[PDB]
């Protein structure tokens, strides 16, 4: 009975600002490709085995940060390092395209 | 295995960036100095534009000859100190051809120093390529361009905490008929840092209202983001000793905890006080933090 | 493969009220007063580590007018193995 | 029972690069921006089952459509030095 | 029973001025490298044995007073006699950057 | 039981200088002064464990990163001279 | 190897109230009347020093109207080393 | 060992110190007393 018993805190809620929360580590990530495929083909799979994504190649690939699409960027190598180049923050009209 | 003793003082540190905005950047400068130099010296100049070298400070002053005419400019509001140097063989040119002289003989330099009158005309010259550097920058970010002090040793501007600090270095060859001169722009790399980020992608043809839009939607779609947040109940200090012996059913004391810190991936972002709340451990928020 | 060599080396012990993952829009409207919840039931063991590692499992319990955190167990790595996987 | 996970559809990923940064760094990425990736050239590219690691394979493209060769399949052992 | 109870101190609190503790003994201690290594690799080392640290070389060390991070350095050597030479004072971001 | 502390990370570090002072002298510190350091330039540096010295090693720098060479670990005996 | 070389020299012994690690920021707020804890429970013995070196451990006593510590031991090295280590 | 008498007035107390700041101040006085 340590622990004291919080109740009715939803006072209201209001959005801040982006700098209260700015230095907070991000986890970004960009993706290659997608491909929606049954455990069917999965143990089918050896090593050496070629899995087709469907992605066409050459699109821009996705860029998520935290695991949440944000962006769509381009991929680019300098200096032998590898590197993404964003080019526009998706729309929640491809969002949602994407989720269909 | 590569393994060699640790030596201080050695140009250890490499940071090579390609800088496009400051590419383009130098040539509408050298447009513009040049039909200013043009403007002044009533002849046809043609100024060349050199390769930006990013090189520690020790090595842009060594590389400098003695004398040369160093200007300290203030590119408010970026916080540092520029350098604008003018080389003795272009001076020289310059007041030749102001003083009835068609550049005939031979520039001779042998240490000589500048007087009052060549420092007048180096003034008036470098209120033309201030100017043109202002405006040059005034289409990527608006900067107002400030000549403080002149000098004409390398000891006296020191406009880098230490020798080993890494300025950029954009040199210019200007030629007017047979004889040529060369000018340097430096500036230090804490000044460019702020504005990395807009001098290392090629400018694209686009405007603020567009810019200030796209990072809105990026802004908004960043907040349907889920985070991990982790909240410190208390943090107790034992050794590993107490460890090893730690066993099941051992009481380890702690002190009150009047607050309770909530950080993602260690950055606190949080202070509550601790609660239960439908049978969950909850957290009553007290105070965001704020930096 | 010394003993006594880190035998005496201090290490610092943290105890978590529980998980939880919440966005940016949430954080952000967080005012003061407002009351999170987290992951864990009120009454599970809460999770002991080191230096983000975990070490053990106990709660807080009240002798008299101090605290102290009661340990239940020390968790082997097939524990830890499940913990990952799940 | 074998023959009802045998036919379940899952959703399949394979991840080019891993980068953590500050929001600091988020917003001052604008349009163009090149953002640089702590993986490097040539490295096997993780391969996620509804965001879950099982293998490590590289980057080929097959008839024009981009693919992974699935060079191994990580042991938990490699799961530890994942965090 | 000799020592009497003291209670109720907490009259209030301001800063005062930063002279009044003036000529009081700091320890200043520059850190040449971080690294984070498990107990794994901490008995396999030997004599002669070189661990790599985090920091890369030629970086500003860090100036710590009383084990509490102020300042950014560069080292340098006077007189056969090593020196920092202190460059910045750290920020409140690269120090939870630090934390994190 | 030893297989459980035989996996713990811990934090190492390695301290290159050592100088007591006084807050006019810190104060007095701006930028781009140089202090000078107690310890002597080749001296074994301290190496510690949370805080805690275990041992001395030299300073040597390996594929462009920082790194220290174990030269000795200190017993216990140096401790009392070390205060 | 001398003994009554020194076994006259005077030494000065100091006792104290106890240990606490505080910043700069609080020590610049403490006002008058402020109060302050220390690192030791109300009721153990104080460590009596010579020269800043460890040498004993004891309590003040309240005999008629005058005070004194009444030392409990004398700390070996031993305890000493695990003084240094813990 | 290096062990020799102690004569007093002797020049025992060496401070070298670099002054930049005054090496510069030197140099701006200089040419002000030229001019």
């Amino acid at each position: 009975a340590v622990f004291q018993q919080l109740g009715g805190g939803d006072v209201s809620g209001a959005m801040q600002d982006i700098d209260l929360i700015m230095d907070i580590p991000v986890k970004l990530t960009v993706e290659l490709g997608r491909t929606r495929m049954t455990i069917k083909e999965l143990l089918r799979l050896t090593q050496g085995s070629v899995v087709a994504l469907d992605g066409l190649a050459g699109e821009p690939l996705d860029i998520l940060i935290n695991g949440y699409l944000i962006a769509q960027g381009e991929v680019v190598v300098v200096a032998d390092k590898y590197g993404v180049r964003i080019t526009d923050i998706i729309t929640p009209s491809e969002r949602m395209r994407r989720l269909s | 295995s590569d393994i060699r003793p640790y030596d201080p003082n050695t140009q250890r540190r490499v940071v090579r960036e390609r800088l496009q905005a400051l590419e383009i950047i130098n040539e509408r400068f050298a447009r513009q100095f040049r039909m200013g130099l043009f403007n002044l010296l009533r002849r046809s100049p043609d100024i060349t534009v050199g390769a930006i070298r990013i090189q520690p400070y020790h090595e842009f002053a060594r590389n400098l000859p003695v004398p040369t005419n160093l200007n300290l400019i203030h590119l408010k509001p970026l916080r540092g100190t520029g350098l604008v140097v003018f080389s003795p063989s272009l001076v020289f040119i310059a007041v030749d051809n102001l003083f009835g002289g068609d550049g005939r003989f031979p520039t001779k330099v042998e240490g000589r120093e500048f007087t009052h009158t060549e420092q007048r005309v180096i003034n008036r010259m470098l209120k033309l390529a201030l100017e043109g550097y202002s405006d040059a920058w005034k289409a990527i970010n608006p900067l107002e361009v400030e000549y403080v002090r002149s000098e004409m040793q390398v000891k006296f501007t020191n406009i880098t905490t230490s020798p080993n600090d890494i300025v950029v270095n954009t040199p210019f060859h200007v030629e007017i008929g047979n004889l040529t001169g060369e000018f340097n722009i430096c500036l230090p790399f804490s000044m460019i840092e702020p504005l990395r980020e807009l001098l290392v992608n090629p400018p694209l043809e686009n405007s603020r209202h567009e810019d200030q839009n796209w990072r809105d939607n990026l802004v908004r779609q960043v907040q349907h983001s889920e985070l991990e947040l982790v909240a410190n109940f208390a943090d107790i200090p034992l050794r590993l000793s107490q460890i090893l012996k730690l066993k099941p059913g051992d009481v380890l004391p702690i002190e009150k905890p009047d607050r309770i810190i909530a950080h993602v991936d260690g950055v606190p972002v949080l202070t509550s006080q601790y609660g239960t709340v439908n049978g969950q451990y909850a957290l009553r928020v007290e105070h965001l933090i704020n930096p």
